[PDB]
């Protein structure tokens, strides 16, 4: 687009992603603070990544305060630069130097309506985000969070289409995946979301399983075992296995024993087993725990 | 209903409707290539079809191809010998935005029969995504039927691959087609293939929907209409020949109606 690498100064790494490194950069006229993701094409033998082919696409097309802003695609004979806007820290990294405070209740709100208000823009247009997880979610000093990382984010079409099995990291990932559904929707979003939910409320993830079994093990143990009664179809779908042990469900003031009513009701909407009920980022939106929300600066 | 997104699906209509516009191809844009021709374009889409056949690709991926296609043609300049080079690229640029297993380019090589390199190709795939600037995420014929398919009361298979077929058949020939919207092309497409298997008519909750009228799309229904009856006879059959798999119930086995009384 209208940029050039000369106008560009190195100032440290920030990262690295599936392309390689990304480095915090600025630019020299503006003095805007950049980050680079370099797409390194001359060690592609299959040309452009499709990574890299969905990210761009579906990114200039996602305008929004809470997703990320790729500024430019700076094109090389060897190279392809990402310039996307600077955010200072990812969720994860706040969460750890947030340990033994804890984050503030209301920054806990403002952040989550962020994430929705973002996640329901990226499905009004036809985006799955597919690895929703605090690694993925930047914040900056004056207050916003913004869905990151769209590597593994795709186009959908309505009704959607079998895609790509084995999508969102293991510890965010949805029941309808790991038991091999043929379809699933923008659902595991929400599920997801949910997890973060309960992850900056505790600091720990919610389902931290070692494999595929174990995460559905500890997904069972903690909101019991379905069955036809919660989730039409579930005995029938590709990977459920009838010796699957039988978990009774645990009340959900156990799940997450600090969270409050309207946040235990938003909490357990979210990680509805069927993906059916389970609550849309839109609906989400007017759920009576974000009546008092802010958007306050973190706390660090 | 949730892999219907129903607290989407307008959002999303809506937001096709917008991208269809801003990635419609040039409507006269064979006029100013010197060298190459609407037939040449229908060679090369109706070879793009067999690849896709060939590797077992999407529909939305063809669709998506000729997307790229007609937007590179409508302000790139290509001699008849490159033709299908452009064609490979964009072929590849689909499978990899759209596939779960996109073929490697060396078959996309090897499907030119070694008349490009790997390096042509690979060249072609930056030339086309700097011309596009990354635009890949159209809008095709395909997104809007899959929406109208919904619609159906109740719904029916040989409708649906009818629907598919007509529509892919309007990929072959610039004209008339180039002149028409995805969302029109599909909703022309959903009425005829409703119309030759069960009789019915475009419903009153697709007027709803999209605003368009048995009148706003009679233009469209008129040239699909005939390419439907004429096409045993056109020069390009791969269409034809797919759409007599099972898989896609044999649809081109059907007759066409004789009259549409529209
Ligand atoms: O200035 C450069 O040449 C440069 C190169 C690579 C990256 Br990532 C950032 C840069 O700023
Ligand atoms: O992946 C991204 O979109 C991204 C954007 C900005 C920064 Br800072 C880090 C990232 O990883
Ligand atoms: O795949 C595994 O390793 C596995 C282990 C235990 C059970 Br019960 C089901 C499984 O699928
Ligand atoms: O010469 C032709 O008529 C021709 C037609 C289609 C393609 Br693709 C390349 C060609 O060269
Ligand atoms: O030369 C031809 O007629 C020809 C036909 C089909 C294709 Br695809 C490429 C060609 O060059
Ligand atoms: O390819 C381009 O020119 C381009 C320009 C700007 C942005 Br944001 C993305 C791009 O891909």
């Amino acid at each position: 687009g209208p940029g050039s690498m000369e106008n560009f100064q190195k100032v440290e790494k920030i990262g690295e992603g599936t392309y390689g490194v990304v480095y915090k950069a600025r630019n020299k006229l503006t003095g805007e603070v950049v980050a680079l993701k370099k797409i390194r094409l001359d060690t592609e033998t299959e040309g452009v990544p499709s990574t890299a082919i969905r990210e761009i696409s579906l990114l200039k097309e996602l305008n929004h305060p809470n997703i990320v802003k790729l500024l430019d695609v700076i094109h090389t004979e060897n190279k392809l630069y990402l310039v996307f806007e600077f955010l200072h820290q990812d969720l994860k990294k706040f969460m750890d130097a947030s340990a033994l405070t804890g984050i503030p209740l209301p920054l806990i709100k403002s952040y989550l309506f962020q994430l929705l208000q973002g996640l329901a823009f990226c499905h009004s247009h036809r985006v799955l985000h597919r690895d929703l997880k605090p690694q993925n979610l930047l914040i900056n000093t004056e207050g916003a969070i913004k869905l990151a990382d769209f590597g593994l984010a795709r186009a959908f079409g309505v009704p959607v289409r079998t895609y790509t099995h084995e999508v969102v990291t293991l510890w965010y990932r949805a029941p309808e995946i790991l038991l091999g559904c043929k379809y699933y929707s923008t659902a595991v979003d929400i599920w997801s979301l949910g997890c973060i939910f309960a992850e900056m409320v505790t600091r720990r993830a919610l389902f931290p399983g070692d494999s595929e079994i174990d995460q559905l093990f500890r997904i069972f143990r903690t909101l019991g075992t379905p069955d036809e009664v919660v989730w039409p179809g579930v005995t029938s779908m590709p990977d459920y296995k009838p010796s699957f042990p039988k978990w009774a469900r645990q009340d959900f003031s156990k799940v997450v024993p600090p969270l409050d009513e309207d946040g235990r009701s938003l909490l357990s909407q979210m990680l509805h087993y069927d993906p059916n009920k389970r609550i849309s980022a839109k609906a989400a939106l007017a759920h009576p725990f974000f009546q008092d929300v802010t958007k306050p600066v973190p706390h660090l | 209903g949730v892999n219907e997104v129903p607290d989407y699906h307008e959002d999303i209509h809506t937001y096709l409707r917008e991208m269809e516009v801003k990635c419609k191809p040039k409507v006269g844009y064979m006029k100013k290539q010197p060298d190459i021709t609407n037939s040449m374009r229908a060679i090369l889409v109706d070879w793009l079809v067999e690849v896709g056949e060939e590797y077992k690709l999407q529909n939305e991926t063809l669709h998506l191809a000729v997307n790229y296609i007609d937007r590179f043609l409508s302000s790139m300049s290509v001699l008849r010998g490159k033709l299908q080079l452009v064609g490979t690229a964009a072929m590849l640029l689909a499978s990899k935005f759209e596939e779960i297993y996109p073929p490697e380019v060396a078959e996309f090589v090897y499907i030119t029969d070694d008349t490009y390199t790997k390096k042509q190709v690979l060249r072609m795939e930056h030339l086309v995504l700097k011309v596009l600037a990354f635009d890949l995420a159209a809008p095709t014929i395909n997104q809007f039927l899959t929406q109208y398919f919904l619609h159906q009361q109740p719904a029916n298979c040989k409708v649906e691959s009818l629907a598919m077929f007509l529509g892919e058949l309007s990929l072959i020939d610039a004209d008339p087609y180039l002149k028409y919207l995805p969302s029109v092309i599909a909703a022309a497409a959903f009425h005829l293939a409703l119309y030759t298997v069960t009789g019915q008519s475009w419903p009153e909750s697709l007027v709803q929907k999209t605003g368009y009228t048995l009148e706003t799309l009679k233009p469209c229904l008129l040239d699909l209409h005939q390419t439907y009856l004429r096409a045993p006879q056109h020069a390009q059959q791969s269409i034809r020949e797919k759409y007599k798999n099972s898989k896609y119930h044999g649809v081109s086995l059907l007759n066409p109606p004789e009259t549409l009384n529209v």
